[PDB]
RNA sequence: AGCUUUGCGCAGUGGCAGUAUCGUAGCCAAUGAGGUCUAUCCGAGGCGCGAUUAUUGCUAAUU
């Protein structure tokens, strides 16, 4: 199955309504991709929240990203596949965390804030 | 005022704690004020909680992302490597107010970028507004700063703003303690206003 | 009056600290080993913010004797050791003295030209004796900050198994050092950890590619000096990644045998190895053999403005004429026999002067233009 | 053009190698005298 | 109005029923009635548990804000 | 004499370096002059009255 | 019930440039391609090879 350390991970309902998510941010420029760009959007605060694939190996190069999403009050998930993460954020290569950013007078705000509801009931 | 003023109190009681659950009770009861987040925020890290004040201050400025006082102590409260420019950058997109202006040219002059703290010293007092210890930084940096003939020029100007109407004057005692008794007669009179800021 | 008073506890607590850490490292050789390498660790950043705190002291105070010196030298050690040497008197022969040592010998010239010139006045004796004070703190502090470095590159096979095999434990322990602890290294993206020890070193009179720039303890690391000049930023960019994927993996303590950090090892040598693959065996191009048969070319648009632009023009057509028995006058000192033809000149039979197509008109190639819109 | 580039990298590469070859004295006098004169005759330096 | 997570009643009798979820609150509640009286608002994260202390008089409370608040009455 | 069978076959091919622009670029098309050049070297004969 | 955002198709009209458009059972790539500027910052394809009238078809002439 999956690796136990990733805990919040979503069902199906959830993957898809996140990958859907992940599609449409990537569409509206609101998408950064890679480990890196999440760390760097985490530090600087523009992150709606962190998904993140549950195949990454070994998975503790991204478990730093939960500790920096407690750290600044940003909710993160853990998705089933790293291919289909990303496929969702528009590249061929696989994705194992992708940060959605802020952007004001979005209109993918409400999707976001009913996304962020979803995962923060979700992790335990 | 008396939110702040009672947690202080408690800080200085000893129980630290009671302070923390009043600087809770007071955010909850006035929710989205910079003014209890960065009391909150200075709590734990006058206690030595470093990371749970860096944690407060990611909570406060994820609400009011616009308040100049809450990224001013934001980017003193990161270590100057770790981006202590990059936040610069980043609150000088959010505003403009002084509080940016002051903690950017203090920044400077901590870097001792003494030409550019210099010219946003004088964006800040100049331009940004005419309150706060916009001054007061301004003449250490000076006294620190080779300047001479200025040093007595940046206090003629600060004496030529910042008149007995007290508007200055309070937002100076936030970081100069204008509103205590024995300054009430140093530079100015306590009978007016004073009692309005902490 | 704050940082003077506060160097005493520093000093204090950094000797209790190296006291504990001999202990430590004579034991070695209920207390754990893992809260001695924190509390160096923590003492490394302790010490660095000491020493800049210092540096800044010891630059505003020299600034009155030789000013320009801060510009020159922007390291904080090679500034402190300069104003050691040279001291009050600029032009006691300390040029050719140790500063060989402290600096390259284009920015020894550069600063002994520079003193040529001060225009500053002498230090009186307190503020001497202060600055040879500082001095010899930040110089101490320097050899404590040396002292717990090699500490803890001695314990990097248990701290940091899996970045010990990529870089070295001398490079770990400097990423570790700078970086403020294996829990900060990992919580920062590799484009950060790469220029980890970066200075921005002055250049004097040279281009900025002469003296490397954004280049950090990564980048003169062991295996990435290995490499050509020409793919030393690749290889740097690469190394930096997988340290950062090590740094992730180590700062959960996680594959302390080091798997992870042989097979990160191993991929950064395939990836080497492969810029360094011979180049292939590529066909020779024969030459087309002369053909004279009959070629159909499509027309239109494209060919309509090809005929537009290469066609022959009235300006063109005129100056192509030449009037016989008209001797002109020479035009053109450095090219004789050029000559504008009928342009301009009697027996053309136009009235009026030819106007400039703009059909031909000089244009800026499509990937030009793009290099140029990148470049605003 | 082979040989003289060979021979001007082999140049390039010695001052690299050697340092610079103006020792500082020489260096602070030309300069010395530089700014002397530029002094003596009051040139106002080109602005950017 | 979000996930709900500790449920306790009174330990000694069926005095109350004190209710925790991720709304980041926790309410009180008469167990026979079943009505709110005092709603514990606080926190700034998600509640996970909660406990009340056998005398009765006390209420812990942590959470996801990474702090543990103790309630008597004043 | 001592160079093994097997190091006489090991020898590797020799591949240019060059790419494909490099060792086959497209012709370069030679264009004429643009009419601006003869426009400008015939106002440089004209003069002033004054 | 209208209005409107994003992406994907399908067409219509119009404009622009042919020193460029494609091909990738070749290789590398968000586990970071590539970095002259802004570098504790930037974030996406790059390279090699091949095709060619610097995309390719018909049609009309001469043949």
């Amino acid at each position: 199955d999956v690796n136990p350390k990733a805990y919040p991970l979503a069902d199906a309902h959830l993957t898809k309504k996140l990958l859907d998510l992940v599609q449409q941010s990537c569409n509206y420029k609101q998408l950064r991709k890679g480990a890196n760009e999440a760390t760097k959007t985490l530090n600087r605060g523009i992150s709606e929240f962190i998904v993140m694939a549950a195949d990454a190996e070994p998975l503790e190069i991204i478990l730093h990203l939960p500790l920096l999403c407690e750290d600044k009050n940003v909710p993160y998930v853990f998705v089933r596949s790293k291919q289909a993460l990303g496929r969702a954020c528009g590249v061929s290569r696989p994705v194992i965390a992708c940060s959605v950013t802020i952007k004001e007078g979005s209109q993918l705000k409400q999707q976001i804030q009913s996304i962020q509801q979803s995962i923060e009931r979700l992790l335990v | 005022p008396l939110w702040l003023l009672l947690s202080r109190l408690e800080e200085k009681i000893g129980q630290l704690t009671r302070a923390r659950a009043i600087l809770e009770k007071s955010r909850l009861k006035n929710p989205k004020n910079p003014g209890l987040w960065l009391e909150s925020v200075r709590l734990e890290y006058r206690a030595g909680l470093k990371n749970i004040a860096n944690t407060l201050m990611a909570k406060a400025l994820q609400e009011c992302p616009n308040s100049g006082i809450l990224w001013s102590e934001a980017i003193f409260l990161e270590a100057r490597p770790q981006r202590r420019t990059k936040s610069v950058d980043a609150l000088k997109k959010c505003e403009h107010d002084p509080h940016v202006l002051l903690a950017v040219a203090k920044l400077f002059w901590s870097q001792r970028k003494i030409t550019k703290a210099r010219e946003w010293f004088h964006r800040t007092v100049k331009i940004d507004s005419d309150l706060g210890d916009a001054w007061a930084f301004f003449y250490k940096f000076e006294l620190q700063h080779g300047t001479e003939e200025q040093q007595e020029e940046v206090r003629k100007r600060c004496e030529s703003a910042e008149p007995r109407h007290g508007e200055l004057w309070c937002a100076v005692s936030k970081d100069i303690a204008n509103w205590q008794k024995k300054i009430g007669d140093i530079l100015r009179l306590v009978a007016g206003r004073i009692k309005n800021t902490f | 009056a704050k940082l003077w008073d506060s160097k005493m506890f520093a000093e204090i607590m950094m000797k209790i600290e190296e006291y504990i850490s001999k202990q430590a490292k004579a034991s070695e050789v209920a207390a754990p080993e893992y809260r001695v390498i924190v509390d160096a660790n923590n003492l490394t950043v302790e010490i660095e913010n000491e020493l800049n705190i210092i540096h800044k002291f010891i630059r505003d105070k020299y600034s009155k004797r030789f000013p320009e010196l801060e510009s020159l030298v922007p390291n904080a050690l090679d500034y402190i050791r300069t104003v050691k040497e040279l001291g009050n008197s600029l032009d006691k022969c300390k040029n050719n003295e140790n500063l060989q040592q402290i600096l390259t010998n284009a920015t020894i010239m550069v600063v002994s030209v520079t003193a040529s010139t001060t225009q500053g006045q002498q230090l009186s004796e307190e503020e001497l004796e202060r600055l040879e004070e500082a001095c010899d703190m930040a110089l101490e502090l320097n050899a404590s900050k040396h002292r717990i470095y090699e500490y803890v590159e001695s314990r990097m096979s248990f701290i940091a198994p899996n970045l010990s095999i990529i870089i070295g434990a001398s490079t770990a322990a400097k990423i570790m050092g700078v970086a403020g602890g294996l829990t900060n290294l990992s919580k920062m993206p590799a484009c950060n950890i790469m220029l980890l020890g970066a200075q921005r070193k002055t250049l004097s009179g040279f281009s900025s590619t002469s003296v490397l720039p954004h280049t950090g303890y990564i980048y003169h690391s062991d295996i990435v000096q290995s490499l050509p000049p020409d793919l030393r930023r690749k290889a740097a960019r690469l190394v930096a990644a997988k340290c950062t994927l090590a740094a992730r993996v180590d700062s959960f303590h996680e594959s302390t045998e080091g798997k992870v950090g042989y097979e990160l090892k191993d991929e950064i040598e395939r990836k080497f190895d492969k810029w360094q693959e011979p180049p292939p065996v590529k066909q020779v191009k024969p030459l087309p053999a002369p053909l004279d048969g009959q070629r159909k070319k499509r027309g239109g648009r494209r060919y309509r403005k090809m005929k537009e632009r290469l066609g022959l023009t009235e300006i063109r057509k005129q100056a192509n004429r030449m009037s016989f028995g008209e001797i002109e006058e020479d035009a053109y000192q450095e090219d004789l026999g050029f000559s504008l033809g009928h342009l301009g000149k009697s027996g053309s039979g136009r009235v009026r002067q030819t106007q400039v197509n703009e059909a031909t008109k000089a244009r800026i190639s499509k990937t030009l233009q793009r290099t140029l819109q990148k470049q605003s | 053009t082979r040989l003289y580039l060979k021979a001007e990298q082999e140049r390039q590469h010695n001052y690299l190698k050697d340092g610079p070859y103006i020792t500082a004295e020489e260096a602070v006098a030309v300069y010395t005298t530089t700014v002397h004169w530029l002094e003596s005759r009051r040139f106002s330096p080109i602005p950017f | 109005q979000n996930l709900v997570t500790g449920v306790k009643f009174e330990p000694i009798h069926g005095n109350f029923l004190l209710t925790g979820a991720y709304d980041n609150t926790a309410k009180i509640w008469t167990h026979p009635g079943w009505s709110p009286l005092k709603t514990l608002a606080g926190h700034e994260g998600k509640v996970m548990g909660l406990d009340i202390s056998s005398d009765g008089q006390l209420i812990a409370t942590c959470s996801y804000d990474r702090t543990f608040k103790l309630w008597m009455a004043e | 004499a001592e160079v093994t069978e097997e190091e006489w076959l090991s020898i590797p091919e020799v591949g240019d370096a060059r790419n494909k622009r490099q060792r086959n670029p497209r012709y370069e098309k030679l264009t004429p002059v643009p009419d601006s050049f003869f426009a400008k070297h015939l106002q440089t004969g004209e003069n002033h009255t004054s």
